[PDB]
């Protein structure tokens, strides 16, 4: 079975812009490049 | 949302680092430079028989040269390539401080161990003195950045690990830039034969 059939993002993260790392929700700013969320 | 990993492409400077990652011609085009900590994302996708895995390949601008890299890099690192130059056994020497280094970050992510530049016909680490990884239990693999030798072994054997599927499989290569060098196909027999006899030997 395909990846994306069973795959979703934690509740409240994001995705950084500038690095991609995945973040927390509370998270202002991004934990590996410190930029902020979008 | 899309399946991907960071992983962290580390090694001594020259090792071939840049080279290696360059050759995935979409991860090029679409690199991302990430000012604040000098690094270029790119990503690499790869096309499973279960979808698409794409690994975020975060490549140096050379800093690793001056000294180790910042926290920063190897935060949020779901797994890694350990390169080291088959030519340049000093740099075989310091594959145990970049593991170090990886570890005391990440913990036990997925790692891949490489020794790139096997195109070379003068090689100075030969397959019988590649021993780290079986002492940590990593996976090796003999590469050549600019013929595109086993460009696809680290990725698969990542994947197989992050996914947890070790039926996983490339349905196609991806798009690479023209090897730039041969790599005599009888030398990569030959190569390929030294380190399944290296791997039956025992650890010194
Ligand atoms: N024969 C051969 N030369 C390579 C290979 N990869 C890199 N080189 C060269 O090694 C030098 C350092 O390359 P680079 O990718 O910048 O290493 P980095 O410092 O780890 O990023 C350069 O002169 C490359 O052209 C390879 O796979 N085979
Ligand atoms: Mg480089
Ligand atoms: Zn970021």
């Amino acid at each position: 079975s395909g990846f994306g059939d069973k795959f979703k993002r934690p509740v409240g993260s994001w995705e950084c812009p500038v690095c991609c790392v995945s973040n927390k929700a509370e998270d202002s700013r991004c934990v590996s490049c410190t930029s902020e969320k979008p | 949302p899309q399946v991907q990993f960071k992983l962290v492409l580390v090694g001594d400077g020259g090792t071939g680092k840049t080279t290696f990652v360059k050759r995935h011609l979409t991860g090029e085009s679409e690199k991302k430079y990430v000012a604040t900590l000098g690094v270029e994302v790119h990503p690499l996708v790869f096309h499973t028989n279960r979808g698409p895995i794409k690994f975020n390949v975060w490549d140096t601008a050379g800093q690793e040269k001056f000294g180790g890299l910042r926290d920063g890099y190897y935060i949020q690192a779901q797994c890694a390539i350990i390169m080291f130059d088959v030519t340049s056994r000093v740099t075989y020497k310091n594959v145990p401080n970049w593991h170090r280094d990886l570890v005391r970050v990440c913990e036990n992510i997925p790692i891949v161990l490489c020794g790139n530049k096997v195109d070379i016909k003068d090689r100075k680490v030969k397959a019988k003195s590649i021993v780290f990884h079986r002492k940590k239990n990593l996976q090796y693999y003999d590469i050549s950045a600019k013929s595109n030798y086993n460009f696809e072994k680290p990725f698969l054997w990542l994947a197989r690990k992050l996914i947890g599927d070790p039926n996983l499989e490339f349905v196609a290569m991806p798009a690479l830039a023209p090897p730039e060098v041969v790599m005599d196909p009888a030398l990569a027999a030959q190569y390929e034969h030294d380190l399944e006899v290296a791997q039956t030997t025992a650890l010194p």
